[PDB]
RNA sequence: GAGGUGAAAUUCUUGGAUUUAUUGAAGACUAACUACUGCGAAAGCAUUUGCCAAGGACGUUUUCAUUAAUCAAGAACGCCGACUAGGGAUCGGGUGGUGUUUUUUUAAUGACCCACUCGGCACCUUACGAGACUGGGGGGAGUAUGGUCGCAAGGCUGAAACUUAAAGGAAUUG
């Protein structure tokens, strides 16, 4: 039948960019397209639902986080600013493709764990089981019960590590991956563990808004602007 | 380590870019030079020339992807068709390699590609129409043919490209 | 200085697709697919259709005003080929010699972790 | 435009398909780790945690005291043997050694290396022994056929009682 004749989209369209939160380094991440800010659909409202995946690398300067995408929210729009919260972490699929060998076990843990604010998360580990040095079998299996006390203690203390944290202390602490350093120092005496990793971090369900919370994680603001001229 | 001196002038006096091997992550990272380096895609075509040789190829046939710019490498799995339980898919790779070879050695030297296999997954690497014709070619023979009747067939894709 | 949107090239057979969104992934910057350009029916997965898509997709993009993409390169997936097509790698190509930067090239087809087989 | 194909097509699609992002629901399934490894009487069994009973090997200066082995019937589930030594690797237990990872006055508890030993799944060898869902014609490769049973040729169709139309076929440098 008929179709439609084309009218341009580009120029309903409106740059916002993406700030990131205060905990990270440097904090101008992108920008964002969205409609112009008519009535009935404001601007302001049709983001605020939007989550950016970047690169914690992109978001941190250096390239040892150079897998490890992170998620960023969208929550309170300010002066052409879409401030961000944290939403989520993730590996890219060649990181733990590029970690899993034969010839060894890997221990996977996940708690569902509720921080010191409301917000709970899906929080989940990877370990892989190494051979010592001197160790002449090719083998290096967990025995299995080694496993269970293993994801014990991972369980024990990364549930340990989330309530006794909030959200900004949480991502602060998991940026430059200490969490994996507690659970090898904790697992040591079990087995000897290479690579500890979080992997994955998921959002469930979050408390409320907080507009104070959110201003205070990233900085203060206010307006008062212009004046028409007549 | 072993292939790395004839790796780096491919691309460094060949090709116009500059390389670096992390030991950190264990990887290779090239940086294209700004202020003398040309050619605005050789970034990508001397990253896939290390990626098919970290794939599996052998030097001179990722130098071939190197050089003549128009030769993908399509990859499959045998786990797609046919399910192949273990003792079946060593079945699959003994006859996909044949005899001390010979039988992959015929679907290379016939439709112009190179291929190579692990355990579980292969590579093809050439040009494209031949990419599809070596891949039917593979994937009937690991449906589970004669090779007699694929050599047959073979001879005809060959009649093709005389 | 760049401003960057995502690639989101998929990358079957039968079909390639070239699909500049935002950094976001909710607003679109010209999806031209590979069957759109040159259609015999069966060479819409080649390098040619591929290199076509993304030149005008690179086209749209200058005219926006992105400057370099996220390569965001998938394959069927699911359970099913995992791999990229012929179209991918000449979809990243024509990205990169129509005037775009490239930036952080990873592999998102979605495997299937436990399947629905049989 | 999307599937899909060697190409196509059925199909979906401006009442927006395919692609992208957020979220929900459903039914399965347990990827890579995954092995000539493990467990189970066999068929079989791979996410976590808990409960319920079970089982095996080992350790034992514990206990009973011949309680035992094989299978027609019946029940549950569904190059050989009576035979010698070895060798490397691996799984479970145990003993000893005495180094490194571990570590400390919260409980106990590892991992690896080595020797020995018991029991397994296999593999590579050795030495020595009579080891005496039922129904069936008779070797392999051929060859001939004055036998028996079949199937099969002719010859332009129309068209035969009719030398018969139209049209078609065949061959055709009228």
């Amino acid at each position: 039948g008929q179709k439609k004749r084309v009218v341009d989209p580009f120029t309903r369209k409106e740059w916002f960019d993406i700030k990131a939160p205060s905990t990270f380094e440097n904090r101008n991440v992108g920008k964002t397209l969205v409609n112009k800010s008519t009535g009935l659909k404001s601007a302001s409202d049709a983001l605020k639902g939007r989550v950016v995946e970047v690169c914690l690398a992109d978001l941190q300067g250096s390239e040892d986080h150079s897998f490890r995408k992170i998620k960023l929210r969208v929550d309170e729009v300010q002066g052409k600013n879409l401030l961000t919260n944290f939403h989520g972490m993730d590996f890219t699929t060649d990181k733990l493709r590029s970690m899993v060998r034969k010839w060894q076990t890997l221990i996977e843990a996940n708690v569902t764990v509720k921080t010191s604010d409301d917000y709970v998360l899906r929080i989940f580990a990877i370990a892989f089981t190494r051979k010592q040095a001197n160790q002449v079998k090719r083998h290096s299996y967990a025995q299995s019960s080694h496993i269970r006390a293993i994801r014990k203690v991972i369980s024990e203390i990364l549930t340990k590590e989330v309530q006794g944290s909030t959200l900004a202390q949480l991502t602060s602490k998991l940026i430059p991956e200490v969490i994996n350093k507690e659970i090898e120092n904790a697992t040591k005496d079990i087995f000897p563990l290479q690579n500890i990793h979080v992997r994955k971090v998921k959002l469930l369900k979050q408390p409320k808004f907080d507009v104070g919370a959110l201003m205070a994680l990233h900085g203060e603001g206010s307006g008062e602007e212009k004046g028409k001229k007549v | 380590r072993n292939s790395w001196t004839k790796i780096y002038p491919p691309l460094v006096e060949h090709l116009k870019l500059q390389v670096r091997m992390n030991l950190k992550t264990k990887s290779v990272e090239l940086r294209t030079n700004p202020k003398f380096t040309t050619d605005p895609g050789a970034l990508q075509k001397g990253a896939d020339f290390i990626k098919a040789f970290t794939l599996g190829f052998d030097l001179d046939d990722s130098i071939a992807l190197l050089r003549l710019d128009d030769l993908y490498i399509e990859t499959f799995e045998v786990k797609d068709v046919k399910t192949l339980t273990g003792d079946h898919l060593s079945r699959a790779i003994g006859r996909i390699a044949g005899k001390d070879g010979k039988t992959k050695f015929a679907i290379e030297n016939a439709t112009r590609t190179r291929i190579v296999l692990a355990d579980s997954k292969i590579h093809i690497l050439g040009g494209f129409t031949h990419i599809r014709m070596a891949r039917e070619s593979v994937v009937s023979l690991i449906l589970g043919s004669p090779p007699g009747k694929v050599y047959g067939n073979l001879r005809t894709v060959a009649s093709r490209l005389k | 200085s760049q401003v960057f949107g995502v690639a989101r090239i998929y990358a079957s057979f039968n079909d390639t697709f070239v699909h500049v969104t935002d950094l976001s992934g909710k607003e679109t910057i010209a999806r031209v697919t590979g069957g759109m350009k040159v259609k015999a029916d069966r060479d819409e997965s080649s390098p040619y259709a591929a290199m076509l898509a993304a030149q005008d997709v690179a086209a749209k993009c200058k005219e926006v005003g992105i400057t370099a993409v996220h390569v965001k390169i998938r394959a069927t997936g699911g359970t099913r080929t995992k791999t990229p097509g012929p179209g991918g790698q000449a979809a990243l190509r024509a990205l990169a010699r129509s005037g775009l930067r490239i930036g952080r090239i990873e592999d998102v087809t979605p495997v299937p972790s436990d399947s629905t087989r049989k």
